[PDB]
């Protein structure tokens, strides 16, 4: 007869879906029967086969409801509601922890029986990324601490280097690791306040490829990005809550999330520079490039750019005592599993290949 | 809160009777309630807690002799200001019935206690009929009680208080006089030890 | 069957929750059993365990309603309505006292059988702070008498000093003591009228790091910050009520709130320097710096820039009389808690360490 | 079933002329609690509250249980607004000023009454200060009032010009509230001008505050786009034609822009703009006024010398009961007697005496 | 019980009221008893006493209903609906007639038993105005014939001259006479599209005091007015329909209304000049002024600038044939009543005093 708003709201939770449309088109997928749901036999997408059967009895009605969009909106709101609470009450560590588990869960599936990801190929990516920076794993750990601590006036890292030098690759992966958003300050300033709003309730934010003024000798186009960042020094400092808007509306006065700031070799003011607690200079390295040429699968499957790879690095390097007490259990469970399939010999060989630039799995 | 033109002296005067003051060495523990530091002439005690002050005389003074207890701020800069209870404490239901709600110093267990609100000096004080040392003891002990922490007016010992014990006859003339610094806190022991420790 | 909107509002009212998404998520947690509440028997968030029991039966329904979103709105409106009605009827001093009864109300937790803060740590923060500016407690006291009086063309303080000199910290603190908002007048002007509606019903306002001009000689990028304030003379004065407006909602015509301004030693127009009663010049003090290096916890935990810190400093030095009557009671109730928890000698030691450049806790 | 009475709320919004929806929601919610227990009544601190609680106490309870308090408060405000658009389109500018003066006297009765804090002596001490700002002050206030009431095309603005801290503002503010208007800021980008202007809809007068000009770079005065913007609002300052004031993205007003004051520093007032200004007062640094205030701290601290009452008083003191509308003449008299019964002309002179000597007014 | 939406509507139509907030107020007055109302007996408001008794029941009920604003809307839209149907169906001439009628109606009352208008004072205006320009009566007529024919490429008149030349006064009078709107093209070009929308469904438009370039040689500030006009060529032309908007949406595509343009001896482009079918250069005339410095009432009552005055002028001079048949009868009625009121000698005298600059009523 009637429909259960609560069930949809709940399904939206177990999926942490904050997109009404997706939520909609997705729940409607439970409309049909499960008894022969081909999307279930093939086990593609857990978001469907893990809940369909359970919500079948409430999706055959939802398909007839006259307020589909209205209902979904409430679920999504609930999802956002949660995020809000878990950003004013949980500890940054607890946040980074909850994040990891979410990643590990994905890994279990992508590396399990139903998955399709080749553990070897990914691990191989771990090696490529480890040849990107001296003591990469430690940097990854260092970054994680930086973000979790969120020490005022010391929250941002600067990635500076020529075109195609890994600045992004690493930045991107880091982001997926902690979970956050990539903002653009190069865009007009009339949409700037709308862009800066994306960074709400976000763990960390990333200003990707910011443009600067000083630097035409290096044949670099001028931009307002850098000059913009300097104006948002209030936001970067992280000392006093800033006001962020959204959808021509007033959302919240929170502390701006910490993050990375990648940019070409442009000039950087003293006031801005001071906001950066750490600066990493990337430089194009032949072998790293020739390695990918013979290791296509590393870019095709977007491995060297995912946080899951970086996680499969902290687990293959960092000691258990470093992870949050809560995840230690699972972490160790992975160090073993990972160990049984990889001898420091095989791995060492992969890093070596990268050095020679002959493809990891070669 | 008006100032006073007068400024009660604090000069040590034993008098023609050799008047002094004795204090119960209550050690420097933690559960202390009232102690004395000879090196500091300071008396660390708790709020509204018995404070035994011993009166020592070589020759028992005449009858009708009284002992006045007044308080003044040790620092000259505020020595003209009137020593009284904080705005809060003077609004507490701690009225024994005899002592006025604005008086700092009080007397415990002496029905013949008299509180004086000097209309000329605005000063506050408490007086009681002097009694000869009861058989068995060589001195007359008086129980005092302060109704305001020294933190209510400065915390960091911004306003140090000094108690003035006067020995006067019926008319009200000086016979003897001693004075000691007072501090009302929550840990007389810990506070005495540390301060004496500062040499 | 039907939800008690009145009840939800009663919650938001005791939580001062003026955030539809916050309130939404928070109340929804009450939808669960209070018999086995892990968040209560573990007492982590008062806003939860202190009201779950009472609001349990209600939330139990609120979770099956189809207007959770809406119902929460009204609740916030009420909270907002109150905040307004009060900024008109209560006197300035009656507002600080109302604020303090919230900080001390929070301190009753932080330093309790449920809190998670080391009272010893904070007193140290106070010590550090009390070394930032001469007679700091007095300065903080004066600032209050300057924010409560609100004398026209005499309602703003200016912190003008070099990079990382403590100017922001102190500001950020005072701002939390009196409550308010921080505005960025550095961004463009085409969309700063909303970035001003945030001052609606706020006790004070803070303009964090304002970029001026003519600072080129000091390697300070030019910004339209200082010049933008000048175009708001009637705001900083407080003689006539200006018009603040939020995104197509609440276009209040009030009198701009007083506050502070922090900038990097730029040039101030004589027409603005007159709207600044007192100007404190901050200088980077090395000893304070090193002290922090050895007292990391003062930053990681954000204490030298917390309102609670200064308030404590006030409960420490300032006389009972200085505080309002209706609070003197709860003040002594603390002047004793601190007198007990610490010692004049102990504290002395602290400022000594800070003065020496070593960790406070030694 | 016991429903709510929108009508009763509307009535409250009116008897208090509440135009703020939220502010209304807050005031009516206070009528939710018990009357006999209201501490905010027996103490008497807010007229707007105790004068209607008992009455609205019944409806309040029902209100506090409605699922759309906002709507009700909205319709109650949309009314108070309508009763504004009408009067500002049917009453005479003379009647308005009078009504404004009534609400001004109402806040004056309670103000200096037993159930309120206000030292009648302090204010008169202010009136004295004000009367020392400009020669024949009380007369200036009238010349302005009339000028505002008449509303003569191309003759509706006064240009208060002077340096930093000269009084311009203190006065402009006083006259402002005295008549009831709005302070506008035309210094910020015009890209938001049309909205800032909308604040003038249904207003009696308008006061453009500092309005930065250009050219005064030799005087060390930051140049702005203020003045330049006014010159673009010529027809706005004129008064002949009706302007189109936009607000909240929906144009709901096509009226003649109201008159008012304009303050500024020693900037350059363009030929075309200087014309729209009828009279021009030149304020200057008054050392003795300064010294007096430093010793009369209460004046500035309580915002008297810049209040719509400090001016109305000056009138009740000087001006004849004749110049006032006969629809409130009685009241004006009741006050004149009241003021003399309380003050001595010789005393008031003593006030100005000190204000001239640069000494605390009172005593 | 349920208020009659058709009654509030009817009233609105009988008052050509399109302001929702106004309608509500107007109607809310009829809620009270008419038996003893003041404003209703003092007969000082035509739009009030004329409908109170008819609209009293639906007012005491309306004052109760909860959908007030919603109703008034329905009503106002009906009005706008009518005007919209008139603009597209009625002939431009019929439009002027309906205007004149509503115009006369006002006269009938303001110049009757009830009303503070003084027929003698107004006549003075008719006179004063007749001294403003040579053959003033054959001008107003020429103008009306231009605004009616609305010939493509020959729709605008250009009043050009110094300050206090009467340009506006006449411009305003002509405006009121026909009924249009005054657009300000001096404002920024960004919002230039919103003002133009006010011209939707209007008989004529008036661009008052447009600013141009090249005026420094005469102490005139620069402006974008003129340029902006030269950008709305197809608007002034009236050849092709223009697309105007207002409610944040393309509300209507119509032939922009014809009109007048008043400016101060600025430089006009030949492209904009060939767009003005007629140009009138005004000059400051001492006597006209002195005549006013003695006949203040003319201004203190906005007569010489009123549109009623110009209608009195035509009625006075113009023959009963240049008008519209249907209005002829009423024209005569006003010619006779206007005759018994004044003698050619008196009227003549008036103009004399004007030429002498001493007071039209001396
Ligand atoms: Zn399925
Ligand atoms: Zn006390
Ligand atoms: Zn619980
Ligand atoms: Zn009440
Ligand atoms: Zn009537």
């Amino acid at each position: 007869k009637q429909v259960s708003w609560k069930l949809v709201t709940e399904y939206a939770m177990e999926t942490k879906c904050d997109d009404v449309l997706l939520l909609l088109g997705m729940y409607l997928e439970f409309q049909y029967s499960f008894e022969m749901c081909l999307k279930c036999i093939k086990k593609e997408q857990p978001s469907h086969y893990k809940y369909h059967e359970k919500h079948y009895a409430n999706a055959a009605i939802f398909a007839d409801s006259k307020n589909q969009k209205t209902i979904c909106q409430q679920a999504v709101d609930t999802v956002l509601a949660k995020k809000r609470v878990d950003s004013l009450q949980l500890t940054r560590e607890q946040m980074l922890t909850n994040r990891f588990n979410d990643l590990l869960d994905r890994m279990d599936i992508m590396f399990g029986s139903t998955g399709s990801a080749d553990i070897e190929e990914w691990m191989a990516g771990v090696a490529w990324l480890h040849c990107l920076l001296p003591k990469m794993d430690s940097v990854v750990y260092d970054f994680l601490k930086c973000m979790v601590y969120n020490i005022p006036k010391k929250r941002y890292w600067l990635f500076k280097g020529p075109i195609d030098s890994g600045k992004t690759t690493l930045a991107a992966a880091l982001l997926e690791l902690c979970g956050g958003k990539a903002l653009n300050v190069n865009l007009p300033l009339d949409r700037l306040n709308f862009e800066l709003g994306v960074a709400i309730d976000q763990f960390l934010v990333v200003f990707e490829d910011v443009k600067g003024t000083g630097g035409e000798s290096r044949d670099l186009p001028s931009g307002q990005g850098i000059n913009n960042l300097d104006n948002l020094r209030d936001y970067l400092d992280g000392s006093v809550k800033v006001n962020l808007e959204k959808k021509h509306l007033n959302k919240r006065t929170q502390i701006f999330p910490p993050g990375i700031v990648t940019m070409n070799e442009y000039s950087v003011p003293k006031t801005l520079q001071a906001r950066f607690v750490k600066q990493i200079d990337f430089r194009p390295k032949d072998y790293l490039k020739h390695c990918l040429e013979r290791s296509e699968f590393l870019l095709e499957k977007r491995i060297i750019q995912s946080g899951i790879a970086l996680l499969l690095m902290l687990i293959w390097y960092r000691p258990v005592a470093e992870f949050a007490q809560s995840i230690q259990s699972r972490i160790v469970e992975w160090k073993e599993r990972l160990d049984k399939e990889f001898s420091l010999s095989v791995y060492q060989k992969m890093k070596f290949n990268v050095a020679m630039g002959i493809g990891v799995l070669d | 809160s008006p100032l006073s033109s007068s400024v009660p002296s604090q000069k040590t005067y034993q008098g023609s009777y050799g008047f002094r003051l004795g204090f119960l060495h209550s050690g420097t523990a933690k559960s202390v309630t009232c102690t004395y530091s000879p090196a500091l002439n300071k008396m660390f005690c708790q709020l509204a807690k018995t404070c035994p002050v011993q009166l020592w005389v070589d020759s028992t003074p005449p009858p009708g002799t009284r002992v006045r207890a007044m308080a003044i701020y040790k620092q000259s800069q505020h020595m003209t200001e009137v020593v009284r209870r904080c705005p809060h404490h003077e609004r507490c239901s701690d009225s024994d019935g005899l002592a006025p709600p604005q008086h700092l110093i009080r007397v415990e267990g002496n029905l013949r206690v008299e509180y004086l609100d000097d209309r000329n000096t605005f000063r506050h004080s408490v007086v009681v009929p002097y009694e000869p040392p009861e058989v068995g003891s060589d001195c007359t002990t008086i129980h005092y009680n302060y109704m305001c922490n020294s933190s209510c007016m400065g915390g960091m010992n911004r306003r140090p208080i000094l108690t003035i014990i006067t020995l006067e006859d019926s008319s009200g003339n000086l016979l003897g006089r001693n004075s000691f610094e007072v501090r009302v806190c929550a840990c007389p022991g810990r506070d005495r030890r540390t301060e004496e420790e500062n040499l």
